[PDB]
Formats: structure tokens, C-alpha cells, sequence
């Protein structure tokens, strides 16, 4: 469901916080299904994505940090209230749609 | 490692004029 | 004859102002409306018109 | 295509005139600058009774 | 002047790129750096030789690496007025760091000499890092140890 | 259904729902955060794929 | 997947023409007068006094 977000001018969790294309992008985008390789019966959680970020990432900009996220913006610890881990794991199963 | 310098003067941020400097080639086309 | 000359000059400038409300194949003649609503790629098509 | 006296820097491959027409190119195999010119340069008129 | 360090937080909480030029070759390293608060090179003034110095403590999770060809650099202290002017333009756009360079012989004693110089593009580094801050890297000439 | 007097922050839709189809007409998706909307209605139904 | 159920929501609205009660997440500022400013009014952006 996130493949459609790999395109210039898109919005979403991937386009905002993970990967963005320029409005004047020149190139090609290729995607193919890998359910046989990247999915398992017990579930594959090795792939992640950033779900929380204060500002949208710029075109072709990358953010590989892992800092606890607070909507207020102050530093916090994960056990504290309103403090989360920005990275969420994809749950890839064989039986997934 | 990570050595520190003691008894340092503040920079005071002196100001100057750019003059005509800072021009760079805008593209790869020969003109 | 002198009045006709001054009338034509004023009429030409007033026609110029009224033609700013003109769409030319665009969604709107208001430049701010287009820019507040579209990306630079999509607004480029309307602004060029 | 004619030999050119233009000197290209290593980061330049094409050249353009004031009309933005590509008039110079560095040959890939042999790094020589060549001049591109239009094939039409004729002023032609026809006289008929 | 040996190079620069460009990064958003200037610690190991984010990626930073170092374009330092050591005595032997130019090194561009975009990595997760535990940057020292006071990074420098050290060349002994009497000896005119470069000895190892630390710019960062540790490096990890790191993406981009480039090493230039070997060349010889003169570390000796020099007398007189300023002899060289090296101009650079750094631009960060679309995940690329554009570096434009130019060189000029000058004889000014102080200030920035007036003039015109066109900088040619030398680098287009595909780093894709957020750059909001930078720090220059200067070499030190310590005459006595501990000073 | 009519929607009024609210803040359209769709970032809360992240991590809760996943849309296979999302297409906007007359507006830009990246422009959705900077706009105020008038007479907004939501139509709900179910179709097949 | 062709014969699986899909829930569809269609949002309809108007932009920059009528009073708006639904707005995107933005922080308002103090009203500055008699100066050239970049203004945003219910999603309508521009420059003026
Ligand atoms: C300036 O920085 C460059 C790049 O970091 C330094 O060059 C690198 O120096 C290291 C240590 O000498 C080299 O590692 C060695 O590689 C050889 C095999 O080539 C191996 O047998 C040694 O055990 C060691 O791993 C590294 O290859 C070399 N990189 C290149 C290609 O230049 C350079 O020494 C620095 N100069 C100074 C300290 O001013
Ligand atoms: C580059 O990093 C800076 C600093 O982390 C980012 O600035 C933050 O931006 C967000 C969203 O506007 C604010 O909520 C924070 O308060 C800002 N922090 C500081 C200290 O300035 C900046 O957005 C980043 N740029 C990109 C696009 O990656
Ligand atoms: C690329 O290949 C071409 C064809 O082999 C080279 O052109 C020839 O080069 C040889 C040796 O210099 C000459 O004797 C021939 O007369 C050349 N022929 C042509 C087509 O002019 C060309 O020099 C090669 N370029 C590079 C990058 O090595
Ligand atoms: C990231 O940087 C921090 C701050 O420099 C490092 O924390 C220091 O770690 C060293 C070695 O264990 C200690 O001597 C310091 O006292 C620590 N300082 C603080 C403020 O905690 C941290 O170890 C670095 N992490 C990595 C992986 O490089
Ligand atoms: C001077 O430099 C050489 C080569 O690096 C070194 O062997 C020598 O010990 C140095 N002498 C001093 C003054 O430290
Ligand atoms: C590098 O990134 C990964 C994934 O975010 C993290 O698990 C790892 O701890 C990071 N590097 C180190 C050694 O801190
Ligand atoms: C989604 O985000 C909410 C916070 O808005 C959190 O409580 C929840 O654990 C997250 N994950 C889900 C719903 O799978
Ligand atoms: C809807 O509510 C259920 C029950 O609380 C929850 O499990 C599910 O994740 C929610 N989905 C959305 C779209 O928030």
C-alpha cells in the first residue's frame, strides 16, 4: 500500500518521513513483489519505517536516527507518558493481503 | 583524544564586505 | 478632437486593468488562489497560461 | 560537423549560442570539439512570367 | 585550514560529513561521528611534521566514503603576509552537496581582498543529510607539550 | 455526513489505517495541511475491488 | 482481490471562496497592519499591506 507514495508530489507516512522525490524528478521508479523472499510464516519484522517526525523530510534526504519522540518536542524517555519510538516494524507474513 | 584549548579569546565576529566574490559556473554548458 | 484623444488613452489603460480578471484556459485568474492550492508542477501549467 | 577551435573544460560536453541552439559538442571517442551548423543557408527566389 | 564538518546536531545523534584534507590525501567521510568539541590537526612548528590527531572519537552506521589520490602538502610555518586565497561555495540541494572551488594569489596583510573570481564545480556529493550547522577544522602548532 | 469545526490533521491516520487508493482532485495533497476547507462532507460506502 | 470488499470514503469541499470551519494544523500569529507582510488567511496566501 506504500508503493503509490514513491512518486513526486505525494503525501503519506513514507513520503513525509521516509523518502521523498523532487517535484522536478528525472528518472524511473521500479517496484516488484517479494512475498516469497521477504515474508515468513512466523512473520518478518526486520524491515522498519519512521512513523513519527517533527518536520517533513526534504527531497532525497535521509534520517537514520533513533531518538525518542515527544509531540511537545522536549527530550523524553520511552517509559514516560507521551514518549514513543519513531520507528515501526513492518509485519510481513505469508498470509497477508 | 578530544583535547581542549584553554584561555581562548572570543572571536568578536569582525565584519567585511563581499566585494564581487562568490560567482560560480551555473551549469555545464560552454558559452 | 482633443477630448477624443484623452478618452482613448484612458480607455486603453482601463481595458488593460479589466483584462487581469481574464482566465486564459486556466482554473482562475487569481494568482494567489492557484498558488495556495497546487504544487509548483501543477501550478506551473496554470501560471503559464 | 566541422572542427572547432573552442576549448572545453573537462566538465563540459555541449555548447550553445545565444539562440540556445547546440552548436558545439565534444566527440566521445576522440575528445575533439566539433562545430554543428545548419544544412540550410540559401536565399532563393523564383522568376516566372 | 584543513576542511569542514557539516551536520544538524554535530554529535552521534545524526549523520555528519567531514571533508578534511589530511597531509596525504583528501578524505570525504559521511558517517555518524562522535565529534570532539575542539577538533584540530597538530603539526610541530620546529619539526614541520604532522603527527596523528583526533577529529572524532567513534564512527558507525556510516554511509559515504571517498579518498582522493596521494599528494604532498607543506606543513611548515611561513613568514610574511597571506599568500593564498582559496574560495569555496557550499550548497545543499536535493540530497547533493555542491562544492565549487577557486584559487587566487594575493598579498593582502589583512581583510578580504576585493576582486572577482569564478569558482568551478569540483564536487557533487550524494550525502542526503540534513545540514544546518558547520565547523571549520584548523591545524594547531603547539611549541610545548600540554600547551 | 457533514464535518465542521475541526482540525484536519491526517497524520493521526498514520499507524492506524492504510489506504490502497488516495487521490485528490482540484487540490494538491501536499497542500492539504496549509488550507481551510468549507462545506466538507464525507460519503461512505462499500464496493468490491 | 478483485472480489474483495473495499471501504470507500469520498471527501468533498470548497476552497478559498466561502467561510471555513475545518482547517489544517497551523499556528496563527498576531495581526500586523500597515506593513508589507506575507499573509495566510484561511489558506489564502499572498503578499501585501
Ligand atoms: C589520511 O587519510 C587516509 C584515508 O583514511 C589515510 O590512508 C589510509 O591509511 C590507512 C592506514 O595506513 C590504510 O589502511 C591500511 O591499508 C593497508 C592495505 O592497503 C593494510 O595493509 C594496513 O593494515 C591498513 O589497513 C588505508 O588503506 C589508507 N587508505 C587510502 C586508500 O589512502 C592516510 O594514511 C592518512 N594520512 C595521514 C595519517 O596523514
Ligand atoms: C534539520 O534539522 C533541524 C534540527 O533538528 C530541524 O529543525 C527542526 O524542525 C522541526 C520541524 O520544523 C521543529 O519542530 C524543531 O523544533 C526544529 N529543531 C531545531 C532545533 O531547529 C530541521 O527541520 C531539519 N530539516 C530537515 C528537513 O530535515
Ligand atoms: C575509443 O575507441 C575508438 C575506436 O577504437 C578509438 O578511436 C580510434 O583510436 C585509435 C587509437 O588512438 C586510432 O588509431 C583510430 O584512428 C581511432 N579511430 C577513430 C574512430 O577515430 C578512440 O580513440 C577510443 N577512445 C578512447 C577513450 O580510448
Ligand atoms: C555518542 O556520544 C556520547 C556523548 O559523547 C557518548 O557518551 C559518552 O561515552 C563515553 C565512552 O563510554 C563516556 O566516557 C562519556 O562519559 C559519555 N558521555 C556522555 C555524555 O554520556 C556515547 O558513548 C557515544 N556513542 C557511540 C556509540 O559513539
Ligand atoms: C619529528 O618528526 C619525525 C617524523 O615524524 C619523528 O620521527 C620525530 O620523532 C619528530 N621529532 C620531534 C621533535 O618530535
Ligand atoms: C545503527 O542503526 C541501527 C538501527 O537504527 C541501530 O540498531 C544501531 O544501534 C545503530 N548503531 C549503533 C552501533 O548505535
Ligand atoms: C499507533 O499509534 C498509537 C498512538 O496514536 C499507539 O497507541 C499504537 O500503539 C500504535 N500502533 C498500533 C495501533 O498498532
Ligand atoms: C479501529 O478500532 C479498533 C478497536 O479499537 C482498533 O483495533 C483498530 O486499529 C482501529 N483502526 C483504526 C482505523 O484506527
Amino acid at each position: 500500500d506504500d508503493v503509490r507514495q514513491i512518486a513526486p508530489g505525494q503525501t503519506g507516512v513514507i513520503a513525509d518521513y521516509n523518502y521523498k522525490l523532487p517535484d522536478d524528478f528525472t528518472g524511473c521508479v521500479l517496484a516488484w513483489n517479494t512475498r516469497n523472499i521477504d515474508a515468513t510464516q512466523t512473520g518478518n519484522y526486520n524491515y522498519k519505517y519512521r512513523s513519527l517526525r517533527h518536520g517533513k523530510l526534504r527531497p532525497f534526504e535521509r534520517d537514520i536516527s533513533n531518538v525518542p519522540f515527544s509531540p511537545d518536542g522536549k527530550p523524553c524517555t520511552p517509559p514516560a507518558f507521551n514518549c514513543y519510538w519513531p520507528l515501526n516494524d513492518y509485519g510481513f507474513y505469508i498470509t497477508n493481503g | 583524544k578530544c583535547l581542549d584549548f584553554d584561555d581562548r579569546t572570543p572571536p568578536a565576529n569582525t565584519q567585511f564586505l563581499s566585494s564581487h566574490r562568490g560567482v560560480y559556473y551555473p551549469d555545464d554548458i560552454f558559452r | 478632437k482633443l477630448q477624443d484623444v484623452v478618452n482613448q488613452n484612458a480607455q486603453a489603460l482601463n481595458t488593460l486593468v479589466k483584462q487581469l480578471s481574464s482566465n486564459f484556459g486556466a482554473i482562475s485568474s487569481v494568482l494567489n488562489d492557484i498558488l495556495s492550492r497546487l504544487d509548483p508542477p501543477e501550478a506551473e501549467v496554470q501560471i503559464d497560461r | 560537423l566541422t572542427p572547432s577551435s573552442k576549448r572545453f573544460q573537462p566538465f563540459q560536453q555541449f555548447g550553445r549560442d545565444v539562440s540556445d541552439f547546440t552548436d558545439s559538442v565534444r566527440d566521445p571517442k576522440t575528445s575533439e570539439i566539433l562545430d554543428i551548423s545548419p544544412c540550410s543557408f540559401g536565399g532563393v527566389s523564383v522568376i516566372t512570367p | 585550514i584543513r576542511g569542514w564538518v557539516f551536520g544538524s546536531t554535530m554529535n552521534n545523534k545524526s549523520q555528519s560529513v567531514i571533508i578534511m584534507n589530511n597531509s596525504t590525501n583528501l578524505v570525504i567521510r559521511a558517517c555518524n561521528f562522535e565529534l570532539c568539541d575542539n577538533p584540530f590537526f597538530v603539526v610541530l612548528k620546529s619539526n614541520n611534521t604532522q603527527i596523528p590527531s583526533y577529529i572524532f572519537n567513534n564512527a558507525f552506521n556510516c554511509t559515504f566514503e571517498y579518498v582522493s589520490k596521494d599528494f604532498n602538502l607543506d606543513l611548515g610555518e611561513k613568514p610574511g603576509n597571506f599568500k593564498d586565497l582559496r574560495e569555496f561555495v557550499f550548497r545543499n540541494k536535493d540530497g547533493f552537496l555542491h562544492v565549487y572551488s577557486g584559487y587566487q594569489p594575493i598579498s593582502a596583510a589583512s581583510g578580504l581582498p576585493t576582486g572577482f573570481n569564478a569558482l568551478k564545480p569540483i564536487f557533487k556529493l550524494p550525502l542526503g543529510i540534513n545540514i544546518t550547522n558547520f565547523r571549520t577544522l584548523l591545524t594547531a602548532f603547539p611549541p610545548r607539550p600540554d600547551y | 455526513k457533514r464535518i465542521s469545526n475541526c482540525v484536519a490533521d491526517y497524520s493521526v491516520l498514520y499507524n492506524s489505517t492504510s489506504f490502497s487508493t488516495f487521490k485528490c482532485y482540484g487540490v494538491s495533497a501536499t497542500k492539504l495541511n496549509d488550507l481551510c476547507f468549507s462545506n466538507v462532507y464525507a460519503d461512505s460506502f462499500v464496493v468490491k475491488g | 482481490i478483485g472480489y474483495q470488499p473495499y471501504r470507500v470514503v469520498v471527501l468533498s469541499f470548497e476552497l478559498l471562496n466561502a467561510p471555513a470551519t475545518v482547517c489544517g494544523p497551523k499556528l496563527s500569529t498576531d495581526l500586523i497592519k500597515n506593513q508589507c507582510v506575507n499573509f495566510n488567511f484561511n489558506g489564502l496566501t499572498g503578499t501585501g499591506v
